[PDB]
């Protein structure tokens, strides 16, 4: 449902390669993206099930 | 010319793959059961994969050896990214061999101009993406921590160095974090963080591996 929810997905800085979800509005579900690690926003989850409960819909 | 080149087979015999499901980081094995990795590379469920060239076939020289432990320096700071150190304790010893083997810690901390080798399975696109099979290397000098502190400014600790190329093109990126940075057979730099990867006037930041010796040296002994 959120506003956080509609914000792109952010590496940042961090230089792992950790494969993580985001909402992706525009596809309408829920996304994988790379986390470098560090300093993670909030549309970035650790499963598509955590992703789809709280930003599904949105 | 670009950056990054194939190291070869089992040449840099000290680089782990830490293993998730993928590669989610690299690291250094230090003696037998411990390696050195990147805080933010913390995960539960760490497989360490040694011995490797390709990351995606079994080419025989493999130890695929899971972790008991994993300890993250106390002052480890998400934030700041300050003490961007862990210590990763092997269920079983390495066998080691010439295709598996250990660097050894600094005895003292490397000066500005420094020439190094980072490795690594990191995205090889600066901009772009493209994650290699195959080790790959890059020898990058030590930069100065005056020059680093003007790359980024407020934001470079004690904790950290810079090194790389003020022109861009050559560095480490996203899949390198945890790895080495290799100075005169020394272990001198944990792989960290950067703006992107090899932007112009954005070098990479490093660990400065020669402020924790003692720290380590001590916490692999009691643990
Ligand atoms: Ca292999």
């Amino acid at each position: 449902r959120p506003d956080f929810c509609l914000e792109p997905p952010y590496t940042g800085p961090c230089r792992a390669r950790i494969i993580r979800y985001f909402y992706n509005a525009k596809a309408g579900l829920c996304q994988t993206f790379v986390y470098g690690g560090c300093r993670a926003k909030r549309n970035n989850f650790k499963s598509a099930e955590d992703c789809m409960r709280t930003c599904g819909g949105a | 010319i670009v950056g990054g080149y194939t190291c070869g087979a089992n040449t840099v015999p000290y680089q782990v793959s830490l293993n998730s499901g993928y590669h989610f980081c690299g690291g250094s094995l230090i003696n037998s059961q411990w390696v050195v990795s990147a805080a933010h590379c913390y995960k539960s469920g760490i497989q360490v994969r040694l011995g490797e060239d390709n990351i995606n076939v079994v080419e025989g020289n493999e130890q695929f050896i899971s972790a008991s432990k994993s300890i993250v320096h106390p002052s480890y700071n998400s934030n700041t990214l300050n003490n961007d150190i862990m210590l990763i304790k092997l269920k079983s010893a390495a066998s080691l061999n010439s295709r598996v083997a250990s660097i050894s810690l600094p005895t003292s901390c490397a000066s500005a101009g420094t020439q190094c080798l980072i490795s690594g399975w990191g995205n090889t696109k600066s901009s772009g993406t493209s994650y290699p099979d195959v080790l790959k290397c890059l020898k990058a000098p030590i930069l100065s921590d005056s020059s680093c502190k003007s790359a980024y400014p407020g934001q470079i600790t004690s904790n950290m160095f810079c090194a790389g190329y003020l022109e861009g093109g050559k560095d480490s990126c996203q899949g390198d974090s945890g790895g080495p940075v290799v100075c005169s057979g020394k272990l001198q730099g944990i792989v960290s963080w950067g703006s992107g990867c090899a932007q112009k006037n954005k070098p990479g930041v490093y660990t400065k591996v020669c402020n924790y010796v003692s720290w380590i040296k001590q916490t692999i002994a009691s643990n």
